[PDB]
RNA sequence: CCAAAGAAGGUGUUAGCCCAUUGAGCCAUAAACCUGAGCGCCUCAUGAACAAGCGAGUAGCACUGUUUGGGAAUGCAGUGUCAAGUUGGCAGGUAUUUGUCUGCCAAAGUUAAAUACAGAGUAGGAAGACCGAUAGCGAACAAGUAGCGUGAGCGA
RNA sequence: AGACCUGAGUGUGGCAGGACUACCCGCCGAACUUAAGCAUAUUACUCAGCGGAGGAAAAGAAAACAACCGUGAUUCUCUCAGUGAGCGGCGAGCGAAGAGGGAACGAACUCGUUGCCGAAUCGGGUCUUACAAGGCCUUGAGUUGUGGCACAAAUAUCAU
């Protein structure tokens, strides 16, 4: 709040033949007579200087919240939204792909690779591992460094099962029962690849309920 | 001690309320205030005899002396503040010629 | 123009933004989700410190007061020494079992006293008292197997002993009575309000 | 969004649609409700009739929790009613209980018809209520 | 007990007898210091109620203030603005002579910690209370549980803050609910939750 | 080829495998802290069962000033006047005089938490849809510096 | 002579003093501004000024609300409520509280009094591994009263 004002600063009037904006007071340094508290001067103050209470958060309705995120998982089985969204989906067996609950067993990141070799989720998973790459603007300046595609979801019906899978580079994990919409539709667009145990499947109609139930 | 009257249980009446067993008034400590008290009483008098009368005593027991208790209470009223107070300081003022007489 | 708008009653005519010459007058809640997960944090590490002790004392059960609300009910600040005397419990020795006491608390009827008495009893009840020696084990004090099956309560509000507040019990359907298909009851109700109403003048009318 | 308004349209235009000959001046008609008797007199008149002026007593320290009192109608009585209960509700038969108070009601008033016979436990009543609801089966219980 | 009798002795302050104590009192007080160190205090009663006990640790100060309103230090009655805050006379501490009168004790010893006052004399010009005081580093002070609590340092100056009894009393704190509403905790506390701008993070 | 490690720093181009990191663990500790109120000993405490009173220049009240949404006065201050306690007092938001009801018991004191940190510190962290060297702090740099004013100060 | 009352001098042992000051507590306190003028009002019980603490501070255990089927120290949040409260050249403007959902909460204690005791108290020496919440001694202080016990969460305590 004290920035660009944190001068004496003022105006020298209109008998000198210089403009009304207010000047810096003293001597003997080459910032005295300065234009200052503007935001035109240099080193004056912004217009409209910033604060925090700017509205950064928001209010959606619940059954809104809820709306987008069962249009999301509609528009997640269908093979041509998937297809358009970007994924590499050309070799997977089915779409919604259904696996079995034995992948929360697996201690070894080396077999969830086998895993996804197996499912063909590696096509998508290679898709966003040559995605890699660094940012283009003052991003990577930030903390933002790195970017690349979203690659697979796979969704487990619990929080176990997850330790084979946590440092696979482009797939995601998700809980069934806490599902967000921010990943079922990256970006707003609908058609995310979600691979689904065979639990999370059946917790779905339960979870979500049913157009008379 | 008696039971409070039960309520009618509807809106609008006398007893006017929800029905419930109401329970009597519970003893307190503060029940105790209302009990007159012997030894502070004595020692007031003990202090009073000893001290005797302030001004404003003076003036209203002058002024009960002769026929004027209305403008002793008027007097009194305007020195302490309340018709209650006044009254009390000249039933006091009455008793202490009362008791001076006898 | 101005047009046809509301009269605007905006209020914000004090030094409250915080500009330059202006310290302010502002609140903003950007910590909101951060106190939350401190709250939660504390609690649970309060919990872990005072166990196997349920983390929220024992609360009674009581009415909400004005006419909007007395159909609501609630936990109130503690129970009352009647109320504990009526369970059988010292107040001061409920104070060091678990038990909110409340001095200042009046039973004015005899159900919401007994609704109370009914929770100290399912409480005391449950309780299961460690000893202050387990080698020797007084009157009224747990055994070993009881200590070690000990378990806490951390609910959010102290009542899995006993329940959430109970509320009356709705009415089932019935079959209207002869005297309720008769009865005005606007009549009567009127009649009763007006005795109220005009009490003081019917009785000034009565007196001259 | 700041891309939408209007400050973008007019890059370029040196008015940004406030004219040559009028300006956009800080404060050329006062701050706030200024004049309302003089000179925006037309405006709080023709909008705002009945703004100046006193009326009716004053009530310190209204408490509005004693003055709670929310209405219901006759024809509005299945809201508070389940629907199988309303189901087997018929006149000269057993019929469903509503508690008002515990509904969040507090008078109940009788506009229209009432839909189905019940018992109605409320703290008040009108007459035509009273009248409507026992000439359609069901009665009025008064509560507190 | 004897604490009933001195009571209503002290009670009857406008009898003769009472009258001439004081009077002969106010004459003596009247040719002595502002600040006066006492033995014992001139009301062991009063003393005693307000937290005095004859123990080791505890001291009584008379102390004199001068009577009557106070006047804006303003150069020859000369004031500047509104009319509104022209006056120079009439206006009125916000704060009483026992406030005051502690205040300038605890300042001028700021060794002790002020625990109360009561008030003794007063006469055309002055008015006298005394200020009782402990002593924090004494044993004695320490060691008793019912005044160990003035030896922390929250209660240093706790006179100049105004938490004293007569601090308490001009601040209204002698009162509560309705009557006290904008003065609790403080008139200031109150004054910021009533205007402080609250921005809800989801609006 | 590694991954229970893909973590985003460095290194002569864009690095999981060049380096540092990224984890279980391991070791060492003035006091304090925590642990059948950890556990012995000496000492020292200590628990259970064998009638009257209650805060006086106070509270009122008057006048004046001030403060409050508080309005025939919400608090407070000055000065005058000044109680009750054996229709005891106080509150119950239109002044009076009654008499009923309800709640409470002023004029000593202590007290943790939840709350502030709107131009503070100490020791750490996490950051950011922020700024990017005429910007962001006055100050990315031997910046409150060089310089200026008798000085308060001003200040690149 | 002597006392004890009041007051000195000295020794001995301490403490105060300044900094900080964002927040907080006490005082003191404007004006620009707004009212399209201006004096009440507004700004604002705010800036500047003067004191004083702390990691928070203040407040806090009912001379409280209410008017209920009642509630129950304080503090804070949402709400009440920009209010069919109120206040105001009734203009510009201003503007709370109870109830309700919550956070927190082992939350309560101490003195004076009154009864019954009455030096049992406190300092200081000395001793016990100990400037012990211990013993012993001590006129040193205190009877112009220090300490104990009981006062509603109560119904004795004091022996053995
Ligand atoms: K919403
Ligand atoms: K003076
Ligand atoms: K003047
Ligand atoms: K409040
Ligand atoms: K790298
Ligand atoms: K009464
Ligand atoms: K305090
Ligand atoms: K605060
Ligand atoms: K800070
Ligand atoms: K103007
Ligand atoms: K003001
Ligand atoms: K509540
Ligand atoms: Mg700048
Ligand atoms: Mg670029
Ligand atoms: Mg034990
Ligand atoms: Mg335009
Ligand atoms: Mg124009
Ligand atoms: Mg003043
Ligand atoms: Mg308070
Ligand atoms: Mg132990
Ligand atoms: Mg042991
Ligand atoms: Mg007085
Ligand atoms: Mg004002
Ligand atoms: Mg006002
Ligand atoms: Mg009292
Ligand atoms: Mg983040
Ligand atoms: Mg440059
Ligand atoms: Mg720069
Ligand atoms: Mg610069
Ligand atoms: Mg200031
Ligand atoms: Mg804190
Ligand atoms: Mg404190
Ligand atoms: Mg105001
Ligand atoms: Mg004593
Ligand atoms: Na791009
Ligand atoms: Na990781
Ligand atoms: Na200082
Ligand atoms: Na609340």
């Amino acid at each position: 709040r004290l920035s660009g004002m944190n001068h004496s600063a003022h105006s020298w009037g209109t008998g000198r033949a210089v403009a009304r904006i207010p000047r810096i007071s003293g001597g003997g340094t080459s910032t005295s007579g300065a234009g200052a508290f503007g935001n035109m001067c240099r080193g004056g103050r912004m217009f409209a200087p910033t604060k925090i209470f700017r509205r950064w958060h928001r209010k959606i309705n619940l059954h809104q919240k809820r709306f987008a995120v069962v249009s999301a998982l509609a528009a997640s089985s269908v093979p041509s939204l998937v297809m358009s969204r970007g994924h590499q989906i050309g070799n997977v067996p089915e779409v919604p792909l259904v696996v079995e609950d034995s992948i929360q067993g697996y201690e070894k990141t080396k077999e969830a690779m086998a895993f996804l070799k197996a499912i063909a989720a590696i096509d998508d998973v290679n898709r966003v591992n040559d995605s890699r790459e660094i940012r283009a603007g003052r991003g990577k300046m930030r903390n933002r460094r790195y970017v690349a595609r979203r690659g697979p979801m796979l969704v487990m019906p619990n929080n176990k099962g997850t330790r084979a899978f946590r440092n696979i580079f482009g797939l995601d994990l998700a809980n069934v029962s806490a599902l967000n919409l921010l990943h079922l539709a990256p970006g707003g667009h609908v058609g995310r690849f979600v691979i689904w145990t065979q639990s999370a499947f059946e917790q779905l109609d339960k979870i979500f309920g049913t157009f008379t139930e | 001690m008696s039971a409070p009257t039960p309520r009618t249980g509807i809106i609008a009446g006398f007893n006017k309320g929800h029905v419930t067993t109401r329970r009597p008034r519970q003893p307190s400590p503060n029940d105790r205030f209302a009990v007159p008290h012997k030894h502070l009483r004595a020692v007031k008098a003990i202090i009073a005899d000893l001290v005797g009368l302030s001004p404003l005593e003076k003036r209203v027991q002058e002024f009960l002396r002769v026929g004027k208790e209305k403008r002793a209470l008027k007097y009194c009223k305007k020195r302490l503040g309340d018709f209650t107070a006044a009254k009390k300081k000249r039933s006091k003022m009455e008793e202490a010629l009362r008791h001076a007489t006898k | 123009p101005k047009g046809n708008n509301a009269i605007p009653h905006v209020h914000q005519k004090k030094h409250w933004n915080p500009c330059s010459s202006q310290k302010g007058n502002v609140k903003v809640f950007l910590n909101q989700p951060a106190q939350k997960h401190r709250r939660r944090r504390l609690r649970l590490l309060k919990a872990k410190k005072v166990f196997p002790r349920p983390l929220k004392a024992l609360r009674p059960q009581v009415n909400c007061p004005t006419v909007r609300h007395n159909m609501k009910r609630r936990l109130g600040r503690g129970f009352s020494p009647a109320e504990l005397k009526a369970a059988g419990l010292n107040p001061q020795y409920a104070a060091t079992i678990g038990i909110r006491v409340d001095s200042r608390r009046k039973n004015k009827s005899e159900e919401g006293m007994n609704v109370n008495v009914q929770r100290l009893k399912t409480y005391m009840s449950k309780l299961v008292l460690f000893p202050m020696n387990h080698k020797k084990v007084q009157k009224g004090e747990a055994s070993e197997e009881e200590v070690k099956a000990a378990t806490q309560d951390r609910s959010r509000f102290g009542d899995a002993a006993v329940g959430a507040v109970v509320y009356p019990s709705a009415e089932a359907p019935r079959a209207v009575s002869a005297e309720e298909k008769s009865m005005c009851v606007y009549a009567f109700l009127k009649k009763n309000h007006s005795a109220v109403r005009f009490f003081g003048t019917r009785s000034s009318r009565a007196a001259r | 969004p700041t891309r939408f308004k209007k400050c973008r349209h007019q890059r370029g235009s040196t008015f940004c649609g406030y004219g040559r000959v009028g300006k956009h001046r800080k404060h050329e008609s006062g701050r706030g409700n200024a004049g309302g008797m003089h000179h925006h007199r037309i405006n709080f008149d023709k909008y705002h009739p009945g703004y100046f002026g006193k009326l009716g007593m004053d009530h310190y320290h209204r408490k509005k929790n004693p003055m709670w009192k929310p209405t219901i109608n006759l024809n509005n009585l299945s809201r508070l009613i389940a629907a199988e209960e309303a189901a087997k509700a018929a006149k000269g038969g057993t019929l469903p209980v509503v508690d008002l108070q515990s509904s969040g009601y507090a008078k109940l008033l009788g506009n229209g018809h009432i839909q189905v016979p019940c018992i109605v436990k409320a703290r008040y009543v009108s007459k035509l209520a009273d009248k409507k609801i026992r000439k359609a089966g069901g009665a009025v219980v008064l509560q507190a | 007990g004897a604490f009933m009798y001195l009571n209503e002795l002290w009670k009857k302050k406008s009898s003769d007898v009472m009258r001439f104590i004081q009077r002969i009192r106010s004459w003596e007080f009247r040719h002595q210091h502002t600040v006066v160190r006492l033995r014992r205090p001139t009301r062991p009663e009063k003393a005693r109620m307000l937290g005095y006990k004859t123990k080791q640790g505890f001291c009584v100060f008379r102390v004199r203030v001068r009577r009557g309103g106070r006047k804006r230090p303003v150069h020859k009655g000369i004031t500047y603005g509104k009319p509104k805050t022209s006056g120079v006379l009439g206006m009125k501490l916000n704060k009483n002579n026992q406030a005051v009168a502690e205040q300038r004790l605890g300042k001028r010893f700021g060794n002790l910690r002020v625990l109360n006052s009561y008030w003794v004399n007063m006469d055309s010009t002055f008015k006298w209370y005394e200020v009782i005081a402990v002593d924090p580093m004494c044993k004695t002070i320490r060691r008793d549980p019912r005044i160990n609590w003035i030896v922390n340092s929250v209660h240093k100056h706790r006179e100049q803050r105004g938490l004293t009894s007569a601090g308490r009393k001009h601040r209204g704190l002698r009162h509560k609910g309705h009557k006290a509403s904008k003065l609790r905790p403080s008139y200031r506390a109150a004054w910021r939750r009533n205007n402080r701008i609250v921005f809800l993070r989801k609006r």
